């Protein structure tokens, strides 16, 4: 029925699918040297969302349930809700509920709650920590260490908005968060399922083309950097499209359209991720009004001309 | 090749208490999170309860919380289910499930009918 | 000739357009006692953005800049940049910056700062009053009452993230935020310009139906009702697909993908908001998967079906 | 009939004060945005200042912060600015504009030369 | 027309319970086709909605 | 041949609710008004609820409102009143009625009695 | 109706501008009502749209839809608007027809309302 | 009585644009269908355009499809006809016309020569 193709975007206009923020720049590195296995931004060129990615980048990183103080500390435990108020299902074939957190590090935002009779509201900051052994959203469950011991009501609906991310400012600076560590979506010493697999490149000379952000950071010395596979506006898109893949590899141009000019090609691959010819890192040098546009399907050895 | 196989139903009084049972083998069971499931009659398999491979972290649909109790072994591989305050509307065949990989499993479920009427025939 | 459509999007599916948070359902009210003239989710069925509105279901409702302490306070003015950090310029022909919001009412977030030198961080409680005085953003200037009064720094980049809404405790409940009202983007008894026009049914019988978020509440006893014209995700749509009307009215089906019934008919206009046969204050009762399906181009006197 | 008018350009020395007026009429002028807007030969207008209606809130281009000074006068329906300690690169055409429901109106302008130059002919 | 009205929120529109001419209750399932002097035929008739407040005889037009 | 046939009724506690039913056959049942009646004994019939084809416009009688509720489905020719809060003096026997052109049809009636 | 159909783009429906019975032009300024044979009632007509393309013979015929009712119903002018199974398949500028066959009914409507055979169209 | 008056004829070269006008009085206007008809030289008249009451129906002859529009202003019930890329064979008088109840009723009509001859005499 339709063409597969990218939408007519530019990296400023569009946003990161692991973070509710605006993408910044392009980047590219080798990643040999580490596990990528982000959960949030996979999707398939012909529209299949993957790991626990859904469609709209205000849920990126988002809880919400009733709490439960835990006595001796300013923490609560989030039994977790879906989207609508209903219980949330864990015999769900994914990693975790769509959105979750995908990397191990401190989220810092803000709990809101409503008392369902009167409709009064209260507010408190709220830091996650998707390392802790009570982290286990994929059975419900999730901690947030909270400036309150005693101002959350239990049995009212109370949800988590994500600011940014912080840091221990007395150790090594930029330590965390490590944004290509899986948290252990049910806890500790339990198998993630249902994964969005690793992605690396297969061709010689490529590495990844990441589409990068920085967090707001709230505190210390984080590292600030979240690098997505694919921005959120085109899971959408693809969602959108349902395009059937004519091969394995999309060739995209990137392109001035004030010239015309093509200032570099990279290959989209079926799965869901984008590869250039290049060694090194490298910030990518792009005039703001630039896009992608899909040129052919192509053979999974295409040499893509040097970046 | 994986198994999971339960065992425990029955017919009981409303306000009773049930035991249910799940045999695994075929795969390691500990390291994996394991799941109660139930279909009563004319509807759809539901969620019961979840829980993690250690045990401390347990879950529960919220018609069930407070009146039932997951449990596990990890050496004798078995998944365990206690149910008190049993209600007529908790009859329904129960499975064990889990998740693999990208794969999941569930055994064939045993039954459990809660009922005050005494007077039932095939 | 490019085709008319609307997103295969359910409700739950889709974002509101006026603050950063997925829409719940769908109301159809009364609206002529009040004028109904929303900047953020302004847009023409063939893409035209028309008010604030702009692209990013994120950047709905924040602020970028740089911040100045008021002596003697714990409020800072911020002075803004564009929502990529490029200068600001009051002289646009536009009625304010993009995503600034668009009803009086206290917001409340986090303003968050980074140091460019060392990378340092820092995040703060923060409220925005848009019917203050100092809410002056068409000319660049925006106040925030915040919990410290000495550790932001200037000519530091500095976001604000908004979270939900509050209201005074002590005043008649559900008083504010009044999402009707626009702000005066300039400040006190100066008119604002170059809005998108104000919106009603022109057909006997008819009434606006809208798209309808919650917004978190965080003190006090807010009415956290919102309403928007169209989703976030029709923007974005309209926008990408370019698609020219070829009459005034899109006549668009919502139907239940299982059973292909249709629930009930409604106008899109091509000026960017929906009208149904209805007399009265109704929330729709719409299966989970429902969705909008474009039929066909029909004329501003088509006579709907009722609801 | 919406009409704008500046006036008091002139040539002058870096370091010195200048002072441009705009006369207004056609319109309240009174609850509008004023706006300065400086073009320099050859290249595009930039913003310089704006003011509410009441002058309660004015704001300024970094490049004049410090050193400009926005002002009106709603019953003459004048507006004001006062540059001082002027340098070469404030060399241009000064013009206000102010924008009325969904259109834009800009007056011809004023031309200021900050330059130790005085040899300049048609 | 003669009866109570009750305001539809978010307009300026006012529905009208009708009583009879004597401000007796209305019978919806007597054998006419609509209250006695009912308008009979479509268009737009303008006019004007009085009021008493019984408490303390305050009106308004 | 126009026919009504009422059901729901019997013997309840105050502060009950209770369901009726018309079942409706004969004529298109869409398009037409529908009305409920009820008549006690040593009592002549009294209003109940109205409600027009499409269910947009319901009234009802000063006794019963926000109490009862009238509602209709057109497809099956059913009307329905949903009576919530019953008072012993709401015992009588309902009647479900219409008005085709110049004729006024009505059911036999069910017998509604609440007491203590 | 004769005449040659366009396509509504996004659409199943079509414009059909009106020939005469004979193909040849058809001039809205004669003293009638509407082209002779138009409907006179107000209701859902269904029938079938055939085309050939004349340089091929090839053919093809559509379900379609005329409701009389429709302010796109303009015979008088010379313009029907036609709403069919198909957004693809009918050629621009071919010959194109439609064979009345019978009448529809919205049928979760109340039975029996349309057509309405007293209720002149609106030519 | 009805009264339609058309002006905005003349001579003008091939593939220039010329707008027609036809002022109408003694009924309504609105609510009535009305029409461009034009009568080339040894010939008869021949329909040109119709439009109906509210504009949203047009229809114009194969001949001049793509190239005339037709509008009206109900309020100051004029019709018009915009003729752009305008050929020699367009060449006639254009008269506008009308239908109420059982009559018709046409101006008199403005003549209209498209030819790059101009040379022309009684």
């Amino acid at each position: 029925t339709k063409p597969f193709s990218v939408p007519v975007l530019t990296v400023e206009e569009m946003t990161n699918s692991r973070f509710p923020i605006p993408l910044e720049k392009l980047f590219t590195g080798p990643s040999s040297a580490f596990v990528v296995q982000p959960q949030n931004g996979r999707c398939t060129t012909d529209g299949v969302l993957l790991g626990t990615t859904q469609l709209s980048p205000v849920n990126i990183c988002t809880f919400r349930g009733d709490v439960t103080h835990i006595t001796g500390s300013r923490n609560y435990t989030m039994n977790l809700a879906s989207q609508n108020w209903n219980d949330y299902d864990p015999t769900e074939e994914i990693p975790a509920p769509l959105g979750t957190p995908d990397f191990v590090g401190k989220i810092q935002g803000v709990l809101t709650q409503t008392t369902r009779t009167d409709g009064s509201t209260r507010g408190h900051k709220a830091t996650v920590y998707t390392g802790s052994a009570d982290f286990a959203p994929k059975l419900g469950r999730v901690q947030f260490e909270t400036d309150t011991d005693r101002d959350f009501e239990a049995n009212q609906n109370t949800k988590f908005t994500p600011v940014g991310v912080i840091q221990d400012g007395g150790t090594t600076h930029r330590n965390e968060p490590q944004q290509w560590v899986l948290p252990s979506y049910s806890g500790r010493n339990t198998h993630n399922v249902h994964l969005a697999p690793a992605v690396a490149p297969t061709f010689p000379g490529e590495q990844l083309l990441f589409f990068r952000s920085t967090m707001p950071g709230c505190s210390g010395y984080p590292n600030m950097d979240l690098d997505c596979l694919l921005p959120q506006e085109w899971v959408q898109y693809f969602y959108q499209e349902a395009a059937p893949a004519q091969s394995d590899v999309a060739l995209l141009r990137f392109v001035n359209p004030d010239t015309g000019r093509v200032l570099f090609e990279c290959k989209l691959h079926k799965s869901g991720y984008v590869t250039v010819a290049h060694t090194g890192q490298h910030d990518l040098v792009i005039p703001p009004n630039g896009y992608f546009r899909f040129d052919s399907w192509v053979n999974q050895f295409y040499t893509l001309a040097p970046m | 090749q994986v198994q999971l196989q339960e065992s425990g139903g029955g017919l009981v009084q409303p306000g009773s208490s049930l035991r249910l049972s799940c045999a695994a083998s075929g795969f390691t069971f500990g390291g994996y999170a394991m799941h109660w499931v139930r279909q009563a009659p004319g509807k759809g398999p539901e969620w019961v309860s979840s829980i993690n491979s250690g045990g401390d972290i347990t879950n529960y649909a919220t018609s069930v919380k407070g009146r039932f109790s997951i449990s596990r072994d990890n050496p004798s591989k078995t998944l365990y289910l206690q149910m008190n305050s049993l209600r007529p509307e908790d009859s329904a065949v129960y499975y064990c499930k889990t998740q693999l990989a990208n794969r999941d499993y569930r055994g064939q479920g045993t039954q459990v009918t809660v009922s005050s009427h005494h007077h039932h025939h095939h």
